[PDB]
């Protein structure tokens, strides 16, 4: 029976884990996207002070 | 630039902390495999142990729970920024424009 | 015997002194005479046809020549 | 880790010089210093370059931050154009813990005063050991015959 | 007799399991996930036993 | 073409036998040359336009 | 002067087609290699999996 604990308490461990390692790989995602939009955005602003 | 380099920050904080996450993980996963009878099974020694660089269960929910709000917060500003600057070049394109068009009138 | 000498025979006067060694860049070997082929020596041609088992476990054992034929 | 090229006039066996300097940045008060680590056989009076205080960029008075502080780079100061070649680790892990990207590095730029200012390497590599007393032992009273 | 066998199959567990974690990190490797450096050789590289 | 590369690059540590021809070998392997062939062609557009 | 007054206009007229056809066809260029270079991970992400 306790050896049974001890491995329940590992499966809620490694469940808990990973959630929120899927919540920071999500987050991930969308930052790194947010951060490729600044980059375009700042190849649009150098082709503005290159055409001015 | 300034905004890249906070995104880039948070981009940081938060790869080092995911990759935490999967040394953990494949550490509870040997540790959840391991039967009666499975080898390399020893006598350990001192072993059983409060550590002294441990953390709480409270604390390791917000460090990532904080971790997460930061990244959504620097997301938050790049998109606020994005409109910001969208609407600088639609202005500066449009009083060249006028200025150009009143100077050839 | 020498095979091809040094870019130097120009200069070098052998109505004097003779081919030794500080001109000649590479000397007959025998990586020269592989039974098989032809052969350029002094001024003629000989081409080489057999060789003694001998000369056959020579160049199996060191230059990896297993197809030594006979012609 | 930074050089900087000296145009020196009216000098035999050089036109150009590089100086070796090493640029520290001191995040307690954001100033810079540069020292200039010495090379024995140079008559340049070598040492400490540029003291410990916020270096000015540009006319009005800004000082230089980290910020814009990476590798392979060409800084400006009071005059000179330091070349930022390389870091070290710590410098490394900072910078992307803040979240600059560092450019690929470079390879040092090498004085010809000091590369003509060595010495030769004084050894020999032995001769190899199949000699006539060697080629007589081995392999004496064996010919290589052949039917032409 | 039966703990050769044992052993035997003891190890080939342990394959299976590195096989699945390795595998695994493959499956959900997309981009923006952590590493995902630019290794040179990958495709030249080829040794499966 | 970055990821792949990781995704080969970590299925070359796995132990004894487990390291296989499976599909994802081939597959993986493909991908490389297909991204590489891919950026290439790319790469001419920028010199052709 | 009206055979110069025709140079001019034709190598308007070809150079300005050339880029359209060019730009056309490198527009579609992307969306073509978007597309494989998504499926292609795709493809072999179920390998894997």
């Amino acid at each position: 029976k306790s050896q049974s604990d001890v491995n329940k308490k590992l499966e809620q461990r490694l469940e808990e884990v990973r959630f929120w390692k899927k919540e920071l790989d999500d987050k991930l995602e969308q930052l790194v996207s947010a951060t490729e939009d600044l980059l375009i955005y700042q190849t649009r602003l150098e082709k503005a002070l290159e055409s001015l | 630039a300034e905004q890249i380099r906070l995104n880039r920050s948070a981009k940081y904080s938060l790869e080092k902390d995911l990759r935490d996450k999967f040394t953990a993980l494949t550490i509870d996963d040997i540790c959840f495999s391991l039967n009666n009878n499975s080898p390399n099974i020893r006598y350990s020694e001192n072993a059983v142990r409060i550590e002294p660089n441990s953390v709480s269960l409270e604390d390791w929910l917000d460090f990532s729970s904080t971790n997460v709000e930061k990244a959504d917060r620097q997301r938050n500003n790049s998109m606020t920024l994005k409109a910001l600057v969208d609407r600088i070049l639609s202005q500066t394109a449009s009083d060249l424009q006028r200025q150009c068009d009143v100077v050839d009138t | 015997m020498p095979k091809v000498l040094v870019e130097n025979a120009k200069n070098f006067p052998q109505c004097v002194l003779e081919i030794s060694d500080q001109e000649v860049l590479e000397w007959y070997t025998a990586k020269d005479f592989i039974v098989g082929k032809p052969l350029t020596m002094l001024g003629r041609t000989f081409f080489i046809y057999d060789c003694d088992p001998f000369t056959r476990q020579y160049y199996k054992e060191k230059f990896g020549i297993s197809d030594l034929p006979r012609i | 880790d930074a050089y900087f090229q000296e145009d020196v006039p009216g000098s035999t066996e050089e036109h150009y010089r590089i100086r070796q300097v090493n640029i520290y940045y001191y995040l307690e008060d954001d100033s810079m210093s540069v020292i200039e680590p010495v090379v024995e056989n140079s008559g340049i009076p070598q040492g400490k370059l540029i003291k410990r205080q916020r270096l000015p960029k540009n006319d009005r008075g800004d000082h230089y931050h980290w910020k814009d502080l990476n590798r392979g780079i060409n800084i400006t100061i009071y005059g000179r154009t330091f070349r930022i070649v390389n870091c070290d680790k710590f410098t490394q892990v900072f910078l992307e813990s803040q979240g600059i990207e560092l450019n690929p590095p470079e390879k040092m730029a090498l004085d010809p005063y000091t590369e003509l200012r060595k010495q030769p390497l004084r050894k020999y590599v032995t001769p190899t050991d199949f000699d006539q007393l060697k080629q007589f032992l081995t392999f004496d009273k064996q010919v290589l015959r052949f039917y032409a | 007799a039966s703990r050769a066998s044992q052993h035997e199959l003891e190890k080939d567990l342990s394959d299976k399991q590195a096989a699945y974690r390795i595998d695994d990190k493959c499956h959900h490797l997309r981009n923006t996930s952590d590493g995902i450096s630019y290794f040179r050789g990958v495709e030249r590289v080829d040794a499966t036993v | 073409l970055k990821v792949a590369q990781t995704r080969l690059d970590e299925r070359t540590r796995r132990p004894n036998i487990e390291l296989c021809r499976d599909m994802a070998q081939l597959r993986l392997v493909n991908e490389v040359y297909e991204v590489d062939d891919t950026i290439q062609t790319l790469q001419q557009r920028l010199r052709d336009a | 002067w009206y055979r110069s007054n025709l140079t001019n206009y034709l190598e308007s007229n070809t150079s300005r087609h050339n880029s359209e056809r060019l730009r056309v066809d490198t527009s579609r260029l992307i969306q073509d290699k978007y597309q494989q270079t998504r499926k292609t991970q795709a493809d072999s992400t179920q390998n894997l999996g």
